[PDB]
């Protein structure tokens, strides 16, 4: 009988609670609408610099190292003289020195979700003037092309040092005496070998706290690189709308899909929930083996080396 | 003259309706934030400047907390 | 992480 | 009876419609938002923009390709005659149609010019695009690039004092000897610029052979450890430098870069003179402000053409 | 510069 009470009673803690988050929501569909000017504006004008190229060059950071170059910074690296010079980012402190930066993560920035080309070519910022001293001694996010990967990585075995620290300080590395980006050809595939490290072999080993079919399935070895237009995901999906790489934002060497998301997107403060994602995928900075699927750590760097 | 409990029943499974539709709206700007937001950070190395601002979660992620009570009306 |  | 009023307290009818309205406007508004970023992320696809930049073409020297075209004072990959890596250079051309290339340089203090052996070979510092940055480009770049073939070059100390006037002064065929024989420079002789010949020794009074002794034509280089030079142990050390020492000096340039420039014996690490000197315009004490150092062809010298 |  009395259910005609819902009026005035069960109703009034609806529309009461409806109108007031479709509103308390409603102004979030302004603040997150001008920023998107209000920093799409103070974009009409870029960032500049000036890399004042240092007088020592070398054919890679390491012979650089060896050529008195000691300071940390941007570098001309020149592997075989049959392919033009190109700036990049040397790291000669942490770990013998002569390390030379392939991809950095440290901030936003640069967005990693891009097409073949900006992959295989390159990608953001090799570093930036350091306030004060006329030389770029800091380095920026970026992704130093592809094929000069695949190419530096061809002057015989090149070791690599993938290293991270999380937000809360704490840091590892997972150093694979073994790598090699294969040539554009062989749509990069990536051979990687004698892991050490304690960051957890999260490329080669696949994801850990797994099992069989879900781990393996996060195997980064053996892979090809992928884009969201360059589909060679381990993910074999009938569809267009599911791949390895539209989703887990940014190229990397997908295998259905990942156990470590490199140039992935940028979450702040580490962690992060599918509640958030432009589609629920563990998509960012992640390093599973480590921290779990849902840690986007705060900077992570793939820098390698000859021998 | 019938006592039409109809009108109600009806003008009460509605609510129901605009309620699944919102806690979608609450999520798609829960997302929609997050996607704006980091790809604004996606600048500060293509653009000039940009701003420090935030998000807050624990209110985006608190609307949510109540429109997840007001559940049950039958 | 990984698919279904 | 009364309370068939119900249709009246049924009201939300349309307390709710304006509901299932402003919903319908966000989401649909979204489809607008959903473009006013698809074109913002497109606006931040590229890089800060740089200044520095490598020019195109590329040849012999910075003379050769400033005579391919060319014309401004820029950084451009060079291989000498005999030469290896395009190493990169920064050119001087003036309106005339002759390339220039510093080889050294000061103007501030900011690369500490003390660097070990191997760095003064390969050259230390960095390169910029417009010029003001101290930079050694490194004797070994330096020897390839003075002997391609063997056709005379030319060494300008360009100069400057602490005060305005600057000065310059040339040499003959000049030529730095490969790291075999050491770097022992060889000029043949001198050749004008008021900066005053302090290659050529200078009497300091202290022994009739202050001046033979702090000669520099021929005088391998020394840094502060691996020093061939005519002493009794390291010049360059003993006033912390890599110069081309004798039994020491006097024109000291890859020197103790001063603030303001004249020093004193307080300053001096061990004592004597270490500072930016030439004791052929300014004393032992007096160190220089701007300093560079150039070499370029000789056949264009007094070309007229 | 001059030394003994
Ligand atoms: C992985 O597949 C599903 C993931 O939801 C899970 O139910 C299953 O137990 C897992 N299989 C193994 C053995 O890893
Ligand atoms: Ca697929
Ligand atoms: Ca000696």
């Amino acid at each position: 009988l009395y259910i005609d009470e819902t009026v005035n009673s069960n109703i009034p803690t609806n529309l009461r609670v409806l109108r007031s988050i479709l509103e308390n929501l409603r102004s979030k569909i302004q603040k997150l609408e001008s920023d998107v000017s209000a920093q799409m504006e103070y974009c009409r004008t870029p960032c500049t610099v000036s890399c004042n190229i240092p007088v020592v060059s070398g054919k890679e950071c390491e012979e650089i190292i060896r050529k008195g170059g000691e300071t940390s910074e941007m570098y001309l690296i020149q592997p075989d003289s049959s392919v033009k010079p190109y700036r990049v980012y040397c790291d000669m402190n942490t770990e013998n020195g002569g390390w030379t930066v392939i991809q950095n993560r440290q901030d936003g920035s640069v967005d990693f979700g891009r097409k073949w080309d900006p992959y295989k070519q390159g990608f953001g910022n090799v570093a930036t003037n350091t306030d004060g001293k006329n030389y770029c001694g800091l380095p920026g996010e970026y992704w130093l092309g592809n094929d000069k990967i695949s190419q530096l990585t061809r002057m015989g075995p090149t070791e690599l040092l993938i290293e991270m620290e999380d937000w809360k300080g704490d840091k590892v590395k997972a150093h694979y005496g073994g790598f090699t980006v294969q040539n554009e050809a062989n749509k990069y595939q990536i051979s990687v070998n004698k892991y050490r490290g304690t960051a957890g072999n999260a490329l080669m080993d696949g994801a850990s706290q797994l099992m069989g079919e879900n781990r393996t399935m996060t195997i980064h070895n053996g892979m090809f690189f992928s884009t969201y237009d360059r589909d060679n995901d381990g993910w074999l999906t009938s569809d267009p709308r599911k791949q390895c790489s539209k989703e887990d934002g940014g190229g990397w060497w997908y295998n259905r899909c990942h156990a470590a998301n490199p140039n992935g997107r940028y979450y702040w403060g580490g962690q992060y929930t599918w509640d958030m994602a432009k589609h629920g995928t563990d998509d960012g900075v992640v390093w599973m083996n480590w921290k779990g699927s849902w840690y986007s750590m705060r900077k992570m760097s793939m820098k390698i080396r000859p021998f | 003259i019938e006592v039409l409990k109809r009108k109600v029943i009806e003008k009460v499974q509605h609510i129901q309706l605009l309620q699944k539709n919102v806690r979608a709206q609450l999520v798609d700007m829960k997302r929609l934030e997050v996607d704006i937001d980091i790809k604004i950070r996606s600048c500060r190395g293509s653009c000039s400047r940009a701003l420090a601002r935030e998000v807050d979660l624990k209110d985006y992620e608190d609307q949510q907390k109540q429109l997840e009570q007001v559940i049950a009306k039958d | 992480g990984p698919r279904p | 009876e009364i309370m068939k009023y119900e249709a009246s307290i049924l009201t939300h009818d349309s307390s709710i419609r304006y509901l299932q309205e402003i919903y319908n406007s966000n989401n649909q508004k979204i489809v607008n938002l959903k473009e006013k970023v698809a074109q913002l992320e497109a606006q931040c696809q590229e890089p800060c923009k740089d200044t520095v930049q490598i020019h195109d073409i590329t040849g012999k020297d910075c003379q050769d390709i400033a005579n391919k075209g060319a014309k401004q004072s820029g950084l451009y990959f060079i291989k000498p005659l005999k030469a290896n890596q395009q190493f990169l250079v920064y050119c001087e051309i003036d309106g005339s149609g002759n390339g220039w290339t510093v080889f050294q340089k000061r103007l501030d203090g900011s690369v500490d010019f003390k660097k070990n052996w191997i760095q003064y070979k390969e050259g230390f510092g960095h390169l910029s695009p417009t010029g003001t940055t101290e930079f050694w480009l490194g004797n070994e770049k330096i020897h390839l690039i003075s002997t391609q073939s063997a056709i005379p070059y030319a060494l300008r100390v360009e100069l400057e004092d602490w005060n305005g006037r600057t000065s310059t002064a040339d040499y003959a065929m000049f030529k730095v000897g490969p790291e075999a024989d050491k770097y022992r420079l060889t000029y043949a002789y001198f050749a004008g610029g008021d900066a005053g010949d302090a290659f050529d020794g200078f009497d300091f009074g202290d022994d009739p052979s202050d001046k033979f002794f702090t000669s520099h034509n021929g005088m391998q280089f020394s840094t502060w450890d691996n020093d061939n030079d005519k002493f009794e142990g390291n010049c360059a050390e003993q006033d912390g430098s890599g110069w081309w020492m004798n039994k020491c000096h006097a024109g000291h340039l890859n020197g103790v870069y001063y603030q303001g420039g004249t020093y004193s014996k307080a300053s001096t690490p061990n004592g004597y003179d270490n500072g930016i000197i030439w004791a052929t315009w300014k004393t032992r004490w007096y160190s220089m402000k701007k300093t560079t150092m150039k070499i370029i062809p000789f056949n264009r010298l007094t070309i007229g053409e």
